[PDB]
């Protein structure tokens, strides 16, 4: 696929849940 | 157009904040000022790090040989007692 | 538009060569589809069966016609590769008509 | 009728101008000037102003006590669902059933979900026309 | 809604709505001008009802605000009051729909499974709703306080 | 796509009707507010790049979405995300001129919720970046024009959730 | 310029008739209101620099691009001219409250102000936001007792908000 | 702006005259001083961040109430402290504009006109900015005629505030 | 008073171009229109702006002609969103909490406490 | 009115920035040109009566209808007004040469002039012929040696010719 | 990666890797122990390369950190230096992969439209990459520095 690739598993940000105190 | 003016490559005339064309003389749109930097040489891609435009390895020639020369068969044929573009 | 998936210098000479009027719209489109930008975008991530349906979509504006066409382009992509595929589309008689 | 605005009459400069250098005269009016701006009439009794005698303090939330029909319908509807409510309320209290299974929500989460409406599962019935 | 709860009963037996059921729906919609006013008295007294009802809860249940309790700290007591506003908002939904349908579908179905997952004592949440019921029922007249007193009573029995 | 005028001609054409008093009311509503829309369409077109710069700064430039591992981390994923806000502002301006949300279903929302799910793009974050772009625009163009543009922002947000 | 007493005379003059007995009694209620009208104006002019500065400060918090470099209230001179506009509008709104008629407010303050801002490029939508902040700062200082006897000034602060709304609409 | 070149055009324009030799000598004197002026503007720019963070600290040392008093006018918050250093950077930026242009014309237009009305309205104190400009006058580190040109426009700002 | 027509503007603008600004204001102050109205001891004013019985006026002259007009409005006009790098805000959703946030009930636990 | 040095200051204040290090170095080349830019202004000011009169006389020889009765330059008052428009445009071109920026030229001279000659009936296509004749008389006089040291002034007479071309397309 | 880039060149022509392409992949893996030592020389010198490379940048481009520049402020200059750490990390990825593919797909594709959206001067980022190359190439020998020097050279041209 490539080098910088997105996956749900390696995503530790609060981007899919809007906890805006972090 | 902001990158071009931020690196000082050129000034791109745009719009005001409500959509009207910018202009220096209010007759026509997108008229821009001139002077002392539009005729300065060696600053083509200035502020762009390591820009190589043209023959960068040698200073340009003086070019100061301006003289008049009859344009046999290339002289523009003008009207007499008048001026072009209708009235 | 290419601003989000190119570095900035892949198809810069094709653009300058076209704005000078040196190449036609048919040469600019053949030279644009057989570049490293198209190979990276519509040939690497997909199989050849999906590369056929995308090639007719971009260069002919239609899906593949019938099975005799799928097995004709599939044999070109097996033997010659991508750039021989683009030439068979742009140099076809269907392209020159429409 | 009259010459254009500003041109002293009879002393125009385009009088005998040749065609090859004639300049078309732009149109000018008296609308940008201040004397030609329409005023309020105010001699016909029409002042375009606003002040006292034009204010209104409307009560938005309470018009007035609700109509006798809405108040009579309220007491009537309350008398119809009263016995239906007192029984459905007793069912909740006396339904102190026991528990079975493994807790799947902390300590709760046993075989049955709390307060799940039983009419949804048992209100949709499988029917066969020409029963068989 | 009372209209929805009547359509599912008639659909259960595969029939049209009875005259007794069409009689309720007529008497209900005609009273809409007074149901909208009862729900507005509570919607403009939210802070007095939640601030007063939660103030009484922490006198009758001093263990939820002690060390080790669920609502210990200022941020957990604020989440305590957030839930008392969730349930007051649902009571105004039930007053306007004429039925406990909006309450049971939002915040009563699986309510014990929710708080057991958070550690919250269900007997302490029902104690905070009982204290909000007196503040709410004290703002209303004789029989408007009887209609509002039911949705608080159904929520209590469902929460135990 | 159909605008407010074409929407009224098409609805009367499938019934066989001449334009009655009720169709003439909807046509008058658009012709009155038509001068208000050509004014906002020219002020949004001139501040297009700086509207999205300010709308991203208000919503998701100072979250941790750009942190390594999330979407819009790499340069390709950051550049592709402002290109969508670049899309939504330009298609909500086509819808405010036309007076009809018909162009958003045809050329924006067609298969978009499935495209974000396949790629992994947070849809709730896109809705709050659009809600910030609604606040930035409603102050630039005013209250009347800003309340019309906010009608087609909510249409993109409702069809995206 | 004409106040509320001179507008019922100017309208009765174009009919050519004396004022009626109910038109005198409606003006006797305005004399009776009187001192309560004088205490609306006394509270918005004794705090005139606090209405303007606190509402300007609340405007560049909400619209912070006006004081950015290149902005519409960016320089020392262009910021001081912005506080003149808030001080002029509050001056003529207060003139219309002591009169009871918004005649002086649109004869010599709102007369051509919408087309002044269009020739300059000033955003008239942001000037309307600034007037709306001076409005509720002025009606909040109008209905506080603080040195006035207790009573009902409810229809006087509704009229004061009407001149603030007239100025904010007439500017964009 | 008020430059040495626009004050030469304006002297000839005010009477409807061509540019005489009186005005060519004034523009010639701008070109002799511009060598020291454009090296001072280059050096104030090159050390601008070190001079602004130092001069804001010099204000808080002399007037420590500005970091403790509550209120909007004071730097007793993180938002008030960023707006203080924004103002020091406004005063330093106008100085390097006056060095480039060659006269007290940029800061007359952008900063000086209307400055009393702002400090009276927003409760700012001109003694805060004098102390900030006396730091930059003593800490820019220039010497010679380069320092003469830099201090001539810093002292122009101290004279308008005082 | 107001300009009579846009040829009075043309006729007087050549005084500024050939005599400068100092000769234009000497010629204006020495007209008989000036000396009959204000003389040398009266400050000028907008003469006959409003008719005696009317309620409206004639748009006072500081509002009719501001500093600059439609020409120069395409170079002297400011902008919104100027690419100017201002002070940042860094955490915008913590200033405006959403509906289920218990930070809206945070200055209520101060009140309903042990007292 | 702002020169070449104040033009880059006004462009940087709209971005709110300090001047870049290549912008200081490009302003140091203008200081180095300097003495030569002042030779061009000195050479077209010392001959300003002869730039105008020799190119006025050349204009009525090719266009004889301009001085025929009914023509635009026919009277004593209209002939003396053609000769002072040429002297005014030559005046603001030499102002723009010493400033390095066409901002004194198109704010004081060129703005509104096309619409003014149309209101008067003056043929703006013939004013442009008289400006282009003053251009050739100025650039032939800019590059003669005649008391100046020998060198390259080619990019300064390309800037002087650019101001004359700007004034000649702005009158029509 | 040199392996991946050589496979897409063959797959595009529908063939096997030629002996000249295979011969390049052979000496790529055999030199892996030496290339891993060059990447670790930079990995153990981040503090010197990013601090010195950033200090040299702010002296050649003082206006990006002066009041009014993009990187003005304590938190903004930190993000400025954060980006020089992003690009030093990618240069170690490329030394190990043998190709500029890790730098291109992370931080070069769409980089011009990205920085133009944040308002960042693209030429000020190229100046900071040239100043990191001066520190980094001084830590290496004659060879092993020409290798490191290329990945800094490509990032300059590709960024403009
Ligand atoms: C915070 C306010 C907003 C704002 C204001 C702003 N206004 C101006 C300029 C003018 N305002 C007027 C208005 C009046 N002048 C009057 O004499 C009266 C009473 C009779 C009114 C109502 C006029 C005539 C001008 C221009 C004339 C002049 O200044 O000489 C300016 C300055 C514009 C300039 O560039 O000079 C500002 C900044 N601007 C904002 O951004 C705020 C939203
Ligand atoms: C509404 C704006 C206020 C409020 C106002 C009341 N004021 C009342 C009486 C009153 N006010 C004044 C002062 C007034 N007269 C002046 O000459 C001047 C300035 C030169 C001012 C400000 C006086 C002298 C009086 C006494 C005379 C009188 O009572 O008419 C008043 C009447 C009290 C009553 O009900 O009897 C009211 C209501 N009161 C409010 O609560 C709001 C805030
Ligand atoms: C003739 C029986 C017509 C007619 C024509 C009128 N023309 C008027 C003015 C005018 N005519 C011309 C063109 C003229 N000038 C030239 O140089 C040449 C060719 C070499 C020609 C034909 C011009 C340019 C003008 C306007 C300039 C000026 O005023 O001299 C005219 C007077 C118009 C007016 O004053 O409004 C008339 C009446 N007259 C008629 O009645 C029939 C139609
Ligand atoms: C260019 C259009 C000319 C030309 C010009 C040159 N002048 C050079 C040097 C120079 N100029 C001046 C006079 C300065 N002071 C004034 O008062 C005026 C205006 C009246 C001016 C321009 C001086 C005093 C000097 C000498 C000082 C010095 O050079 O340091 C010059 C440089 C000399 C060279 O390159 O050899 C040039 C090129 N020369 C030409 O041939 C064209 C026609
Ligand atoms: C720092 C030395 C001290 C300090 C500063 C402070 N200033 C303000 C507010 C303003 N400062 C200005 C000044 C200018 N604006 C300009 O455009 C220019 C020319 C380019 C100048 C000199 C203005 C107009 C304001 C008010 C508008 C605004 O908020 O930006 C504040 C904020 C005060 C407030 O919000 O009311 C502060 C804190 N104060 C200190 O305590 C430091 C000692
Ligand atoms: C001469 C080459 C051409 C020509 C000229 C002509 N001009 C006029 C009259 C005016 N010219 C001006 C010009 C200016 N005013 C300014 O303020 C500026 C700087 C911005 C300029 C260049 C003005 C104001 C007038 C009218 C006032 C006056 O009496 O001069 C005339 C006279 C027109 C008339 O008398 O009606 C003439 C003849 N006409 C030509 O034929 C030449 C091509
Ligand atoms: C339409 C009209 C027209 C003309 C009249 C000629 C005029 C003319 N002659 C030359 C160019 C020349 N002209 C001559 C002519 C002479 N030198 C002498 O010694 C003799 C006295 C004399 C002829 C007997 C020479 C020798 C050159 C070349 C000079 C050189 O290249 O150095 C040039 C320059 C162009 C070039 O070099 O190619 C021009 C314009 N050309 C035209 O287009
Ligand atoms: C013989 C005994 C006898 C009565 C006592 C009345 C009783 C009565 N009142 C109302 C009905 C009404 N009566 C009033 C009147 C008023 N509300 C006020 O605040 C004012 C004091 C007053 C007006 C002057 C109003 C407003 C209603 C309508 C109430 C509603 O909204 O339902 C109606 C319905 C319609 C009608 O007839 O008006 C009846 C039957 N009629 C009778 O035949
Ligand atoms: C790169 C990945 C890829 C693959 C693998 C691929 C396969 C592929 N195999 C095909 C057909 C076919 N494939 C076979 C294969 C077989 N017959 C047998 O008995 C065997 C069990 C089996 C071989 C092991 C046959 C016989 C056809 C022709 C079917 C027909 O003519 O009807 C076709 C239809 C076109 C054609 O007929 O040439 C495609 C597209 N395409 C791709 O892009
Ligand atoms: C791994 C590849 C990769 C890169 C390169 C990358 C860049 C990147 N740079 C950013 C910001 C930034 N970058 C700078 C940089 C600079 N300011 C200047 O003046 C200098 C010229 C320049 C130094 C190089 C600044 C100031 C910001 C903050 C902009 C803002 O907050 O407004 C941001 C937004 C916030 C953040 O996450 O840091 C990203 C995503 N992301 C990536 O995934
Ligand atoms: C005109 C109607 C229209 C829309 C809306 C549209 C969306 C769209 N968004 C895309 C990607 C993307 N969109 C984002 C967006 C985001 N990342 C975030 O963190 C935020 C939540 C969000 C920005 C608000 C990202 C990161 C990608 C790249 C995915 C990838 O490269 O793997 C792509 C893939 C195309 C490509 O990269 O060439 C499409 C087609 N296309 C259309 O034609």
């Amino acid at each position: 696929s490539g080098y910088g690739d997105y996956s749900y598993s390696t995503d530790r940000t609060k981007g899919h849940v809007n906890q805006y105190y972090v | 157009a902001n990158v071009a003016g931020q690196e000082k490559i050129a000034t791109i005339s745009g719009y005001t904040w409500d959509g009207q064309p910018q202009t220096e003389i209010p007759g026509k749109p997108f008229v821009k000022s001139i002077g002392a930097m539009d005729y300065m040489d060696g600053v083509e891609g200035g502020d762009v790090v390591a820009a190589k435009v043209g023959a960068f390895w040698k200073p340009k020639a003086p070019k100061e040989v301006p003289y008049k020369r009859p344009m046999g068969a290339n002289t523009p044929e003008l009207p007499y007692n008048t001026v072009p573009r209708l009235v | 538009d290419i601003s989000t998936f190119v570095i900035g210098n892949e198809i810069e000479n094709i653009k300058i060569q076209f704005i000078k009027g040196q190449i036609s719209v048919k040469e600019m489109i053949n030279a644009l589809g057989k570049s490293s930008v198209y190979l990276k975008e519509f040939y690497n991530p997909y199989p050849n069966i999906k590369v056929i349906e995308l090639g007719t979509k971009h260069f002919l504006g239609r899906a593949p016609n019938n099975q005799a066409e799928i097995r004709f382009y599939n044999q070109i992509l097996a033997s010659c590769g991508l750039q021989a595929f683009i030439d068979m589309l742009t140099n076809s008689q269907e392209y020159a008509e429409i | 009728q009259l010459a254009p605005p500003g041109i002293p009459p009879g002393e125009d400069a385009r009088n005998n101008q040749s065609l090859r250098q004639y300049v078309a005269r732009p149109v000018e009016t008296y609308q940008k000037r201040s004397f030609a701006t329409p005023l309020p009439l105010t001699w016909t009794g029409e002042t375009e102003t606003v002040g006292a005698f034009d204010v209104v303090v409307p009560p938005q939330e309470k018009d007035l006590p609700v109509s006798g029909e809405a108040t009579s319908a309220f007491v009537k509807y309350s008398d119809m669902v009263r016995a239906e409510r007192k029984a459905a309320l007793q069912a909740l209290l006396s339904a102190s059933a026991a528990g079975e299974g493994r807790p799947t929500c902390g300590a709760e989460g046993r075989k049955f979900v709390s307060n799940a409406n039983p009419v949804l599962v048992n209100g949709v019935k499988c029917v066969e026309y020409w029963r068989k | 809604s009372i209209v929805t709860k009547s359509i599912v009963n008639a659909d259960a037996e595969a029939r049209y709505l009875s005259p007794g059921e069409l009689d309720r729906i007529k008497s209900f919609v005609l009273s809409g001008q007074r149901r909208l006013r009862i729900a507005q008295t509570l919607t403009e007294n939210r802070e007095r009802i939640v601030k007063q009802g939660g103030q009484q809860l922490f006198q009758r249940r001093p263990d939820v605000v002690s060390p080790g309790g669920n609502a210990y700290g200022e941020e957990m007591t604020a989440t305590c009051l957030r839930d008392l506003d969730y349930y007051l908002r649902l009571v105004t939904y039930g007053i306007i729909a004429g039925d406990v349908t909006p309450i049971e579908e939002i915040g009563l179905v699986g309510v014990k499974e929710m708080y057991s997952a958070l550690g919250t004592p269900i007997s302490g949440v029902a104690e905070g709703i009982r204290c909000m019921k007196d503040v709410a029922c004290s703002l209303l007249s004789g029989e408007d306080a009887a209609e509002v007193g039911f949705y608080f009573d159904y929520t209590l029995a469902a929460m135990q | 796509m159909q605008d407010a005028i074409t929407s009224v001609i098409n609805a009367a054409d499938v019934q066989g009707k001449y334009l009655d008093a009720n169709s003439v009311e909807k046509l008058r509503g658009y012709f009155q507010t038509g001068e208000l829309r050509v004014r906002a369409a020219a002020t949004i077109a001139a501040n297009a790049a700086t509207i999205i710069k300010e709308a991203v700064a208000k919503s998701l430039l100072y979250s941790d979405i750009t942190r390594p591992g999330g979407n819009m981390y790499t340069t390709r994923r950051y550049a592709a995300c402002i290109r969508d806000l670049d899309y939504y502002l330009r298609y909500a301006t086509y819808g405010m001129l036309a007076g009809d949300p018909s162009i958003l279903d045809e050329r924006v929302l067609n298969g978009l919720k499935e495209t974000y799910n396949s790629l992994g793009v947070p849809i709730g974050a896109t809705i709050q970046a659009i809600q910030a772009m609604k606040e930035v625009t409603g102050s630039l163009v005013g209250s009347d024009a800003g309340k019309e543009m906010g009608l087609y922002f909510d249409y993109i947000c409702s069809g995206l959730s | 310029m004409l106040d509320a007493f001179a507008k019922v005379v100017a309208q009765a003059d174009a009919r050519g008739e004396f004022l009626s007995n109910t038109q005198i009694d409606a003006l006797s209620k305005m004399v009776k209101e009187g001192n309560q009208r004088l205490d609306i104006v006394n509270k918005v002019t004794s705090n005139a620099s606090a209405i303007v500065t606190n509402s300007a400060r609340a405007l560049f918090a909400e619209q912070p691009q006006l004081i950015q470099p290149g902005g519409n209230a960016y320089t020392s001179r262009r910021m001081a001219a912005c506080l003149r506009d808030m001080e002029i509008v509050l001056r003529y709104v207060s003139y219309a409250m002591i009169a009871g008629d918004s005649s002086v407010l649109d004869d010599r303050c709102l007369n051509g102000l919408r087309e002044t801002y269009q020739a300059l490029g000033t955003p008239g939508s942001s000037v309307a936001v600034a007037i709306q902040k001076m409005k509720d700062a002025s009606v909040a200082l109008a209905n506080d007792t603080t040195g006035t006897p207790i009573g009902d000034c409810s229809s006087l602060v509704a009229e004061l908000a009407g001149y603030f709304d007239r100025a904010a609409v007439s500017v964009v | 702006m008020k430059t040495p070149i626009t004050e030469a055009i304006a002297t000839a324009d005010n009477q409807g005259r061509f540019l005489s030799n009186t005005e060519l000598q004034a523009v010639n004197g701008r070109y002799q001083r511009a060598t020291a002026s454009l090296t001072a503007a280059k050096a104030l720019t090159g050390s601008a961040q070190r001079l602004i963070t130092g001069a804001a600290q010099a204000v808080y040392n002399k007037f420590p109430y500005t970091t403790q008093m509550p209120g909007p006018a004071y730097a007793s918050s993180a938002i008030g402290k960023a707006k203080c250093a924004r103002d020091i950077g406004y005063y330093l930026r106008m100085v390097t504009y006056c060095l480039v242009v060659g006269g007290t014309g940029p800061m007359d237009e952008y900063l000086v006109a209307g400055l009393e009305e702002i400090n009276r309205s927003f409760d700012l104190s001109p003694s805060w900015y004098i102390e900030a400009l006396q730091y930059i006058k003593n800490s820019h580190g220039l010497s010679g005629q380069v320092a003469n040109e830099a201090n001539a426009y810093i002292d122009y700002a101290i004279n308008t505030l005082s | 008073r107001d300009i009579y027509n846009e040829r009075e503007k043309i006729a007087w603008s050549i005084i500024i171009a050939t005599q400068g600004l100092e000769g234009f204001i000497d010629t204006l102050l020495n007209t008989q229109e000036y000396l009959s109205n204000f003389g040398d001891s009266i400050v000028p004013f907008q003469r006959r702006r409003i008719i005696p019985q009317r309620s409206k006026g004639e748009m006072p002259f500081n509002l009719k002609t501001p500093r600059y007009g439609i020409e120069f409005r395409s170079k002297l006009a400011a902008t919104q969103f100027s690419w100017a790098s201002p002070i940042r805000r860094f955490r915008p959703q913590e200033q405006q909490p959403k509906a289920g946030d218990p930070a809206l009930f945070l200055n209520m636990v101060q009140e309903m406490g042990p007292g």
